[PDB]
């Protein structure tokens, strides 16, 4: 508990979730995981970001805050559901944007913490989507920044093939798991990382 | 999301199919657990339903808070279901389920205090006949029931709980027998009881396996048979001991044979009829 | 042939110890009651009550 820990969760919003058939359930599970994480230690913090087809957006920004976190997440995702970028209208997601947002937040939190002692942070991606060539430069830029920062990027691929994310974990020294049985999502989040 | 009902449905189907006789349900119920659940479940067949019932509370361990409260809402329905249902297997299921609801802390202490289920756990706990397997779930239920009460300020249940005191005779037995497993369960009851309400209440060994062997040495308790009238009555009475597997010895030239005490009576009966 | 029955204990000792029991039977005080008969070399019809004594005596004796 001595070390402050920030875990940023990037959730891939892509309509691939339709293939999943449920997003609502995925949120419920992610919420349980977050609550546990916050409960483990006082010093743990969480940030949640959505990587959508069109852009990346911040869902939320402590455990006392959890009630707030739950409401903010449910509401934020619902807004996201919009028709544009529907189904595999757009196969990819804006992970590069999400990672950029995550590193900015981690940096800001770190500076404040710098006044104090060191902070440990790691980024978790729940990835539904596929990578694209156009995406390569942007994504890698963020990935390399994280590696230099020594911030591990873990990835849980529910489905699809995001090679870049796989590369991102190896690179970053993070963990990559392609989940067989997506309904076991909760176990993977708790157990896998 | 359209997928969710389908996938989980298939396992609902599998559990339904081999629902009746054995204990298939446990592994499948767990999978089912994650993905008004209680209200809907109630219609389904009891066994397995209880299994799902048991594991789901366990599985819970924000939205989670919502889940617990939701569960609390229909704790009564399961409770009504628990009684009424009340083999060893079933019995294990009912207490395991009850125990599980108890740790959840959803159950109402009042209501529980005056209910048949609490009588039933100490009843099985009292009886010598119950097997070790029933014993462990019964014991666990009691432990969990007491665990549930983290107060006793307001807990009528911690009165009926006192029913543990009745158990001492049972522990005396059990002790008399070499049933270590039956004693350990008792100790857990005691320890847990004290815990809740504590505030309220005030080579070398080579000769030792040889010394064990000195306590075993053979002979058998036995009937001998002699002065048999003709050979056919030795051979009938002998073959009818040999199929009973209680021939210790035979000698057809003596017309003499030996039966250990446990089949004296089946021989005394065969000697009277034929 | 179910002429006669006798509750007794059947001892299935070895071809070494049996004669020892016999010796126990004779040359003994308050004994000779012990063995009903020797059915086989290995087995004897003996005692009942005496069995505790026979075993114990054998133990004490070499």
């Amino acid at each position: 508990e001595d070390e402050l820990n920030l875990l940023v969760i990037v959730v891939d919003a892509n309509p691939i979730w339709w293939g999943k058939q449920t997003l609502s359930k995925c949120i419920d599970a992610v919420m349980v995981l977050g609550n546990s994480h916050l409960f483990m230690n006082r010093s743990n913090k969480l940030a949640v970001i959505a990587s959508h087809i069109q852009e990346s957006r911040f869902l939320y920004p402590k455990y006392e805050l959890l009630t707030s976190a739950n409401e903010v997440i449910v509401e934020e995702i619902k807004d996201l559901m919009t028709k544009s970028d529907i189904k595999g209208q757009h196969t990819e997601t804006l992970l590069a944007g999400s990672l950029a947002k995550a590193l900015c937040y981690i940096h800001r939190m770190n500076k404040e913490v710098k006044d104090n002692q060191e902070m440990k942070s790691r980024i978790l991606v729940i990835k539904a989507a596929e990578d694209s060539a156009l995406q390569y430069m942007n994504f890698m830029n963020v990935i390399f920044a994280a590696q230099k920062q020594n911030i591990l990027i873990d990835a849980c691929v529910l489905d699809s093939d995001s090679g870049l994310l796989q590369q991102a974990c190896d690179i970053t020294g993070g963990l990559y798991l392609k989940v067989p049985q997506m309904p076991s999502l909760l176990q993977y989040l708790l157990w896998v990382f | 999301p359209g997928v969710l009902d389908r996938l989980y449905g298939h396992p609902a189907t599998c559990l339904a199919v081999f629902r009746e006789l054995p204990s298939l349900a446990k592994n499948w119920v767990m999978r089912m657990l994650f993905l008004k659940k209680e209200f809907s479940k109630a219609q389904e067949e009891s066994t397995g339903l209880l299994s799902g019932l048991r594991i789901w509370h366990t599985q819970l361990l924000n939205l989670r808070i919502a889940l617990l409260g939701g569960g609390k809402a229909w704790s009564d329905d399961t409770s009504q279901l628990g009684p009424d249902k009340h083999v060893l297997h079933f019995m294990v299921g009912s207490p395991s389920a009850a125990v599980s609801q108890d740790l959840a802390q959803l159950l109402s202490q009042a209501g529980l205090m005056k209910s048949t289920e609490p009588g039933e756990p100490p009843c099985i706990t009292s009886a010598g006949f119950q097997f070790l397997l029933l014993d462990t779930p019964a014991q666990l239920w009691y432990f969990m029931l007491q665990y549930l009460q983290t107060a006793q300020s307001r807990g009528m249940d911690l009165v009926e709980i006192l029913s543990f005191l009745f158990q001492l005779s049972f522990s005396t037995l059990g002790k008399d027998y070499s049933v270590e497993g039956m004693s350990d369960s008792l100790l857990n009851f005691l320890q847990h009881l004290r815990e809740f309400g504590l505030v309220f209440q005030r080579t070398d060994q080579i000769r030792l396996w040889e010394l064990e062997r000195d306590r075993l040495r053979f002979t058998e308790g036995v009937l001998y048979n002699q002065f048999l009238s003709q050979v056919d009555f030795e051979l009938l009475l002998a073959h009818a001991r040999e199929l009973g597997v209680l021939v210790f010895e035979n000698s057809a030239k003596r017309l003499m044979v030996v039966t250990p005490a446990g089949h004296s009576d089946v021989k005394r009966f065969w000697k009277r009829q034929k | 042939m179910v002429n006669v029955l006798k509750g007794v204990l059947i001892e299935c000792d070895p071809a070494m110890k049996q004669f020892l029991l016999y010796l126990d039977e004779s040359n003994a005080l308050g004994k000779k009651f012990i063995i009903q008969d020797i059915d086989d070399t290995h087995v004897f019809v003996i005692a009942e009550l005496v069995n505790v004594l026979q075993e114990r005596v054998g133990e004490l004796m070499d």
